[PDB]
């Protein structure tokens, strides 16, 4: 055991040196009991101004707790890490009826870390308006967060579970990062059952007392629908053909000069118009389309994931995921009943979305939220709740195709 | 002799591939050569620097500088080369602290600990690439090398190593006086108590002793630089902070130096104004440019500010913290915090992003995150808002816009300009009113194009236009509908660019169209804008392209 597993960045680059942002009073006050045990277990121990790394760190409430849990933005250390190539996704995971979320990070800790490396583990706790220095720290051990600390855990984690799965050879069983996935095609019962089980097995060996439940969605990518009316007036068939000429670049063989022709004529847009047998009949076709899903799309490992976000009003919020524009391997939408604060329901939609991209997957996508950046920026880290955290990106015009995905 | 227990030197490197440094010492003065040789030979003495043998290959110049009037000469050391190639630090003092940050305190201390600058010892396994050799006279002689043994004056590891060692030493004083709170900012100490000037004074006593055990020298008579203590450009009292008062041709230098100056002087003076100069500096390095008889207007208001002198108080983290916010007009907005009326703790002002279009609501949400950041800073809060827009603005606004949107915890204040929606779009077409089917288009060569409509009821109109494209055209067509219709309207348009416009809901522009426009919405009761697919033959979508 006492063998650290050796490691190093991918050739020719340097280890993280990113700004700490400010934290509020009562987080640095968290951040302060919580990294004096993590010396007095020598999880990590404080350096000098010889190390220039740094790698920011807050703190959150996890899910149904009050003690406050530490976090560290191990993103520009991630994209810097050795690509770690020293696990082919289970599609199995995807399709049971129930699946548990179980955090296991909490025992990374127990193993070394290459003396080499822990430098790149740096971090400040950070002090209120510049008064003191910031108490500064690195890693002794693996951090929860770090992209390595599943990799190199990978191998001693199999065989902590391995009188496990020999049992039950139907649940599968999947880790990314501090989190275990495991799945079950049992019903709920038997799987709030087997779940119980699996948490003192660990804890022989051995945050765990938490978990989530998530069962799969009937469509991957929701059918587009068309309304269904007995009478339409001139907005309803603009507003018809605007969104068969969108679905056009999707599903190509939908038509709509039949519906059009209806149009012709300064017609006033509260005016009922009767459907022609023609434009009827093309509508008709247009559905028979719709209720295939779209043709070849497949997905691609090398690519990278793309998730774009709508907020729909009355706490509905739309997604849609995909590598290639028009063929997505994903759509969905996340909704409620906060209703006082968008940017709590936007943080906890990205990280539902981030997690079911994780199952599916098992990659993180890159989002295009539908926010300002200084306002996101402000308040997000207030709301997270997920040991991981995407990339992200900022939607400064208004697409007009958020009806067209309502 | 009492024992000083040792401070443990930093392990240093230079940056990897680079070995280090190797200088021609420059020829120099009979004088200056017979002024060197005392100092060295006393520092020496001291232990501050050794001999070096024919074995260091590195070579930092040394010169001799004159103190002025003084005729006592002083020695300074170019590792200019040395810091090229010296290893990277962690710097702390990227930030200064806010005035407005600080607890009152019954006693505050200052205490200077830029001497032991050169207490600190030095990697021994660095200190010969700092070498440097003084030219003998008359060039008869061999040269006499020396290295330092402490961190030298230059040495870009010098501020840095300092800094880490004096905080080490710190904390079990303070831990064990938690009755005191002691500050570090840069070679310097700032102690402060709520205690009795007589027990607060010897606790300064005790921690001059604690640092005389590692064999630190500070101050004690003749150190108390008592308020007004002059630091980082403020004047801080006991009770009241404020700033040092500061300082035909108007050169760039009037411009490129003075932003930053008026910026610096409205953190406590409200209503300070530095826009229309900035506008001055455009793209510009030395040119007298107008005050347009117009930013001029500002220091009417500005030079007539800075008379009154204006004082900030010190924080009490026992009361409430509180920011307010006024529109100043022109994309400018002031706030003050405060915690009882009109004894701010500090004041500010924002200034608007280059945006094409805005409005109020946006560049209100800016403000308050931009306040909301800079007192996590400072006070490690976010303070309640007062702003001037009512709740119900607030409401219809955040559930009705496109994007996701937050204010922290706020209430209305009613000074005005209040902040207002100006117009609001229809979510359904209105029945009873006129439906207008507005198209436009241009040549993309003539920059000539048409612009118009048609209507259910048989109104028309095209217009003709010259020098002109296709994005102008579609918006015309809009505002021409706009002009020539009732208090109650719907508008096809089959303009994405159009709609992209509008749905962002501007109240101001920089395109005097967009803004002809918004007028005419404000003038509406109604307004509902669909849009529909060009080149569909739909309805009256033409005309405008002959
Ligand atoms: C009653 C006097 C008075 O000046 N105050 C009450 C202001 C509060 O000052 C302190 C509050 C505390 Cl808690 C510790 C140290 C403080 O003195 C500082 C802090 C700094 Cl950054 C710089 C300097 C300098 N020069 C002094």
């Amino acid at each position: 055991p006492i063998e650290t597993v050796p490691v190093k960045l991918k050739p020719g680059m340097d280890g993280p040196k990113v700004k700490q942002w400010p934290l509020t009073e009562e987080k640095i006050k968290a951040l302060v009991e919580i990294c004096t045990e993590m010396e007095k277990e020598g999880k990590i121990s404080k350096i000098g101004p010889e190390n220039p790394y740094n790698t920011p760190v807050f703190a959150i409430k996890k899910k149904d707790s009050t003690k406050w849990r530490k976090l560290v933005d191990f993103r520009e250390l991630n994209k810097r890490t050795q690509d770690f190539w020293e696990i082919p996704h289970p599609a199995g995971l995807k399709k049971k009826k129930s699946v548990t979320v179980l955090d296991v990070g909490d025992a990374y800790f127990s193993v070394p870390l290459d003396e080499d490396f822990r430098k790149y583990t740096a971090f400040t706790i950070p002090s209120i308006n510049n008064e003191t220095p910031g108490i500064r720290y690195q890693y002794n051990v693996l951090p929860q967060g770090w992209k390595g600390s599943p990799a190199i855990f990978q191998s001693s984690m199999t065989k902590i579970l391995e009188p496990f799965k020999k049992q039950n050879p139907d649940i599968v069983i999947y880790q990314y990062m501090d989190d275990l996935y495991v799945g079950s095609d049992l019903e709920i019962g038997q799987h709030r059952t087997k779940i119980e089980e699996l948490r003192q097995h660990l804890l022989r060996w051995g945050f765990l007392w938490m978990g989530y439940e998530l069962h799969p969605d009937k469509w991957t990518v929701q059918p587009i629908v068309l309304p269904e009316k007995d009478s339409w007036t001139v907005n309803d068939i603009q507003k018809l053909v605007g969104k068969l000429n969108w679905a056009s670049q999707i599903y190509p063989g939908i038509k709509v000069r039949q519906l059009s022709k209806l149009l012709r004529g300064t017609k006033a847009l509260t005016e009922v118009i009767p459907l022609t047998e023609e434009a009827e009949l093309e509508l008709a076709e247009n559905r028979e389309i719709l209720k295939e899903p779209v043709h070849g799309v497949y997905y691609d490992p090398s690519k990278d994931l793309i998730a774009e976000i709508q907020k729909q009003g009355q706490g509905q919020w739309t997604y849609q995921i995909y590598q290639e524009p028009f063929k997505n391997l994903k759509t969905g939408k996340y909704a409620r009943m906060a209703h006082t604060n968008d940017v709590k329901q936007l943080t906890e939609a990205v990280q539902k979305i981030t997690t079911e991209s994780i199952v599916i997957w098992g990659k993180t996508p890159k989002f295009k939220l539908p926010i300002q950046k200084e306002t996101w920026e402000t308040w997000w880290t207030e709301y997270w709740q997920a040991t991981w955290i995407p990339e992200w990106e900022f939607v400064n015009t208004p697409p007009l195709v958020k009806l067209w995905y309502q | 002799m009492v024992p000083i227990s040792p401070i443990e030197t930093v392990p240093v490197k230079l940056k990897p591939g680079m070995d280090g440094p190797k200088v021609k010492q420059w020829p120099l003065t009979e004088e200056k050569i017979k002024a060197l040789v005392e100092i060295c030979t006393e520092m020496e003495k001291e232990g501050k620097i050794s001999k070096i043998g024919p074995e260091n290959p590195y070579n930092t110049p040394v010169f001799a500088i004159k103190k002025k009037d003084s005729t006592k000469w002083r020695k300074l050391v170019d590792f200019r080369e040395l810091n090229k190639r010296t290893q990277d630090f962690w710097e702390v003092q990227l930030g200064i602290p806010h005035p407005a940050g600080l607890k009152k305190k019954k006693s505050v201390t200052v205490l200077d600990v830029g001497d032991a600058y050169f207490s600190v010892p030095l990697d021994e396994d660095f200190r010969k690439y700092t070498a440097f050799t003084i030219p003998s006279i008359n060039n008869e002689t061999p040269g006499i090398r020396y290295q330092y043994n402490v961190l030298p004056q230059g040495w870009k590891g010098s501020p840095a190593i300092f800094q880490s060692s004096m905080t080490k030493i710190l904390e079990p004083f303070a831990a064990q006086n938690p009755d005191i709170v002691i500050y570090q900012y840069m070679d310097d100490l700032y102690v402060g108590s709520d205690l009795e000037i007589g027990q607060h004074r010897t606790k300064i006593e005790e921690l001059r002793q604690h640092l005389l055990r590692w064999g630190l020298t500070t101050p004690d008579k003749k150190h108390q630089k008592e308020p007004p203590f002059l630091w980082m450009g403020y004047e801080l009292h006991p009770d009241k902070w404020t700033v040092q008062p500061i300082v035909d041709s108007w050169t760039v230098n009037d411009i490129q130096k003075l932003v930053g100056k008026l910026n610096w002087a409205s953190q406590i003076y409200p209503g300070i104004k530095v826009r229309q100069l900035s506008k001055l500096l455009r793209g510009t390095l030395t040119e007298v440019i107008p005050l347009t008889e117009e930013a001029e207007l500002e220091l009417a208001e500005n030079r007539e500010i800075l008379k009154e002198p204006v004082h900030g108080v010190y924080y009490d983290p026992s009361k409430d913290l509180i920011a307010e916010i006024q529109k100043q007009g022109q994309g400018q907005w002031t706030y003050q915090i405060y915690q009882e009326p009109f004894k701010n703790l500090k004041t500010g002002k924002y200034a608007r992003m280059r945006g094409a279009h805005t409005n109020d609501v946006k560049q209100l949400t800016e403000a308050v995150q931009k306040i909301t950041t800079e007192s996590i800073v400072i006070w490690g809060k976010t303070p309640k808002f007062k702003l001037p827009i009512q709740k119900e603005t607030w409401e219809t606004w955040w559930t009705e816009y496109w994007q996701a949107t937050w204010i922290p915890e706020w209430e209305f204040v009613n000074t005005p300009p209040l902040v207002k929606l100006w117009y609001q779009l229809e979510k359904e077409p209105i029945v009873g009113a006129e439906t207008f089917y507005v198209d436009g288009a241009a040549n993309r060569e003539t920059k000539l194009g048409k612009a118009g409509y048609v209507t259910n009821k048989g109104r028309q109109k095209v217009v003709p236009l010259t020098n002109t494209t296709n994005q102008k055209t579609e918006l015309q067509a809009i505002y021409l509908a706009l002009q020539d219709s009732g208090l109650e309207v719907n508008i096809v348009t089959d303009s994405q660019y159009a709609l992209g416009i509008i749905q962002a809901q501007p109240d101001k522009s920089e395109s005097e169209l967009v803004n002809q426009i918004i007028e005419q919405l404000i003038k509406k009761e109604k307004v509902y804008l669909a849009w529909v697919p060009a080149h569909k033959g739909i309805g009256g979508n033409e005309d405008k392209l002959v």
